[PDB]
Parts: structure tokens; C-alpha cells; sequence
């Protein structure tokens, strides 16, 4: 990456909005981190909570369909970290509640696993199948902690 | 072998 890529990338992992605005072009806002799993802006804004900066980065171009080396798209990122604005956000911009990774796992897979009721209910709201196995042919449901009965009831 | 996606749920 170039010096001034790798700074957009960590300023959108710090939520650092003005260093956003100042190194955003359209030749950037969809870089990738050469040097880890090829992450966009996007996707680090997302992981870490950026709110202003996911808001910032998708009317600037950003791709929401976006998928890193490891095919996670940035919900995947907001789902598994229970980041539920981003998750709106992301969804209302169109994104694929069904996205599979490379081991197909889907956001719901990563709300269900992390616990996170309130972002599998928004999830299946906009179409999320709780059938969908991943590669170890397990589905979200599968996934769900003992104690979270109330996320086995949502899913179920 | 899947990697845990990039971010963290806790601002702190």
C-alpha cells in the first residue's frame, strides 16, 4: 500500500473522521490492506464502530458488497462485534443479509455466536435464513450459546 | 482455519 492508503486504514480503524475526509478520493475510498487480509476502509470502519465514518466512506462511494481475502464483507465485521447502528446502516445501503464468507459462514452466524439478539432479530427481518449450515454444516441456531434461549427462540 | 473479522465490540 501506498503511505497515504495505509493512513486512510487506520484512520478509519480510529474513527479519525477529518483524516478520513482529508485522504478519501475516489481512487481510495475502496483500497485494500495489502499487507493484512485486503480490509477496506469500510471494513475497518464497521469491526471498530466508526459510526461518522461508516455514515462518511458509504456516501463517498464506498462498497458495501466489499469482500475481504477471507470473503467477509463489512457487515460481517458489524455483526460479530454486536455494532447494530453500523449493521442498519449497512443493510439500508443494500447490503447482502445472506453474504457467505469463504467458510460460509453468513452474518447471522455472527450474531447468533456472539449473542447479539437485537442484530439477529434486524437481521431476519431483512430476509436472514437461520437455515444456512456453514462449512462444518452447522447453522446459525447451531451456533447459539447454552444460556441464550432467547436467541434459540428468535431463530428457531 | 477462520480468523476472528477485524474489529472489537468494546469502544474502550
Amino acid at each position: 500500500n501506498s503511505e497515504a492508503d495505509r493512513q486512510l486504514l487506520e484512520a478509519a480503524k480510529a474513527g479519525d473522521v477529518e483524516t478520513v475526509k482529508k485522504l478519501c478520493t475516489v481512487q481510495s475510498v475502496n483500497c485494500r490492506d495489502i499487507e493484512g487480509r485486503q480490509s477496506t476502509p469500510l471494513h475497518f470502519a464497521a469491526g471498530y464502530n466508526r459510526v461518522s465514518v461508516v455514515e462518511y466512506l458509504l456516501q463517498h462511494g464506498a462498497d458495501v458488497h466489499a469482500k475481504d481475502k477471507g470473503g467477509l464483507v463489512p457487515l460481517h465485521n458489524a455483526c460479530s462485534y454486536g455494532h447494530y447502528e453500523v449493521a442498519e446502516l449497512l443493510v439500508k445501503h443494500g447490503a447482502v443479509v445472506n453474504v457467505a464468507d469463504l467458510w460460509k459462514f453468513t452474518p447471522l452466524h455472527e450474531a447468533a455466536a456472539k449473542g447479539k439478539y437485537e442484530i439477529c432479530k434486524l437481521l431476519l427481518q431483512h430476509g436472514a435464513d437461520p437455515t444456512k449450515k456453514n462449512r462444518d454444516g452447522n447453522t446459525p441456531l447451531d451456533l447459539v450459546k447454552d444460556g441464550d434461549t432467547d436467541i434459540q427462540d428468535l431463530l428457531r | 482455519q477462520r480468523p476472528p473479522p477485524i474489529g472489537q465490540s468494546f469502544r474502550s
